[PDB]
């Protein structure tokens, strides 16, 4: 769990989850895995890694056209 | 003859694409009078009038616009709306009218105005929460083409109104109660379209009469096709009226407080990981072409 | 409880769904062709002998939201059918279709000369005040 997980920095955890949070799951969790290696350690290891790298790392126009429309919906809902 | 500008060359060129050819192309893979004798004497005193002449020139003309929206409807233009957006497919497995009667609906938002449902529209959850106002002896139904969450073919009512006499529609009995859109979320926007149908004589529709209150989606659901063709006979639609819906806060008091269900969520299903099938014995195999093949490398 | 009972995939039949949502597909091929057709909706504009026209057409080349000043609604407020004053009124009036149609984003893709005809920037300026987007939106993948 990224945010509840207080080793990590407060920082750290929201960098960590604005850039991969493709990899959180909806409970919020941080989910990575390694099926590259017949070895089962070697997945591990792999696993730990990602995990140190992501640590070290980490430590609008489509905005407005969304109001655009939105404000344009509203325009657009006339018919009175 | 020579193209003095690009325009005409490339009019002609995309004309011509348009065009089918016996060749292959990328298209075939992928795909009253008296009332206009009264209409020219309008033209003649609005080009004869000095001032309109001298507002053009000085290009300050102005229109009365509101009144163009109302000459201007309509019938053939407003069946574009419905085919465009798949209503005659989903509603009447493709049969296509031309509405006739200017149907057009709103949907009330407390006192002060009632928001409009265009064809196409996109309104609000929140918004509807009350029935809308609706504008001979004829009937008039409501659906969810798309707000279904099982099947695909099926569909919802939101409440169904028949032997509405003439147009006052508080007469109509109410076979199906109504129910506030109840869009699921992740499925973008849900197209709601609003049926007129001619009623040749007044006929009991035990058959679609419904529970009032109904609160059961085992019973909403219902198929158009079916239903009109067993009145097909006596039904022809003439008017449409269609929005479209987004999940919203609402979305999830509707299907909790009276639907009484969990909020159906959906999204895109990624296929299963594409796995690798390494040879449990790498014979004549070294490290060099195993490093290439293997994450490490 | 019934209505608990879902489906696990959503049926979702709207054409516009993904194209309103933005994952609709965009034409991505024709890097031989100009210009791009990275668009949903174009604006056509039609400047005929004596009439002008404005269209709003998806890519299969079929008109969604068609504006002309052959329209008897239009013609009968509007002195003279070629002019700099009617381009502005058919872009109000093609707003005002867009706005009956539920369109609210398009492309529009001017010709150098046409572009610069004060006309068609005044019908482009009919269009912004009306809300309707000369832009649309990029797809999603």
């Amino acid at each position: 769990h990224l945010a509840s997980a207080d080793w990590i920095e407060e920082p750290v955890r929201q960098k960590i989850a604005l850039t991969h949070k493709n990899k959180i799951n909806k409970a919020g969790e941080l989910v990575l895995t390694s099926e590259s290696s017949r070895y089962q350690f070697r997945n591990l290891a792999e696993c730990l890694q990602k995990i140190r790298d992501m640590i070290a790392e980490a430590s609008d126009a489509r905005l407005q056209r969304l109001r655009i429309e939105k404000m344009n919906r509203e325009r657009l809902r006339q018919k009175r | 003859e020579k193209y003095r500008s690009f325009e005409r060359y490339r009019r002609r060129a995309e004309q011509e694409a348009r065009a089918p050819h016996w060749w292959r192309t990328y298209r075939e893979h992928f795909v009253r009078t008296q009332k206009l004798l009264e209409r020219k004497h309008f033209l003649r005193e609005l080009r004869a009038n000095v001032e309109e002449e001298r507002a053009a020139r000085l290009r300050t003309a102005s229109i009365p616009l509101e009144a163009v929206r109302a000459e201007w409807e309509g019938p053939y233009h407003k069946q574009r709306l419905a085919e465009y957006y798949g209503l005659y497919r989903d509603l009447f497995h493709g049969a296509t009218f031309v509405p006739w009667v200017p149907l057009h609906v709103a949907y009330a938002v407390g006192e002060e105005d009632l928001i409009p449902v265009y064809h196409g529209n996109e309104v609000t959850p929140t918004e509807a929460s009350r029935a809308p106002e609706v504008t001979s002896l004829w009937t008039l139904l409501f659906i969810n083409l798309d707000g279904h969450l099982l099947e695909p073919d099926a569909e919802y009512v939101h409440w169904l109104l028949t032997n509405i006499p003439s147009n006052r529609v508080a007469e109509g009995q109410e076979t199906c109660p109504y129910l506030p859109p109840f869009p699921a979320r992740g499925s973008g926007f849900h197209r709601f379209a609003f049926l007129l149908f001619k009623q040749d004589k007044p006929i009991n529709f035990s058959e679609d009469t419904r529970p009032s209150p109904c609160y059961q989606l085992a019973q909403r659901t219902f198929r158009t096709f079916d239903f009109y063709k067993r009145h097909q006979e006596a039904m022809t639609p003439a008017g449409l009226a269609f929005f479209q819906c987004r999940w919203d806060d609402s979305v999830t008091h509707t299907f909790h407080q009276l639907l009484d269900m969990r909020e159906p969520v959906f999204e895109f299903v990624r296929p299963p990981p594409y796995h690798p099938k390494q040879k449990r014995f790498p014979h004549e195999q070294p490290l060099r072409y195993l490093d290439r093949y293997r994450d490490s490398h | 409880k019934e209505n608990e009972a879902v489906a696990p995939e959503f049926t979702n039949r709207n054409p516009r769904n993904l194209e309103l949502l933005g994952v609709a597909r965009k034409e991505r091929g024709w890097a031989t062709v100009w210009p791009n057709r990275e668009f949903w909706h174009r604006l056509r504009v039609v400047k005929t002998q004596h009439h002008v026209e404005a269209f709003v057409e998806h890519l299969n080349g079929q008109v969604v939201v068609s504006a002309s000043t052959r329209e008897w609604a239009i013609k009968k407020h509007l002195y003279s059918t070629r002019n700099v004053v009617a381009c502005e009124s058919i872009g109000r009036v093609l707003a005002q279709r867009c706005l009956e149609a539920g369109i609210n984003f398009m492309v529009y893709q001017p010709t150098p000369w046409e572009a610069s005809s004060d006309s068609i920037k005044r019908l482009q300026n009919a269009m912004t005040e009306s809300g309707v987007m000369l832009r649309e939106p990029r797809r999603i993948y």
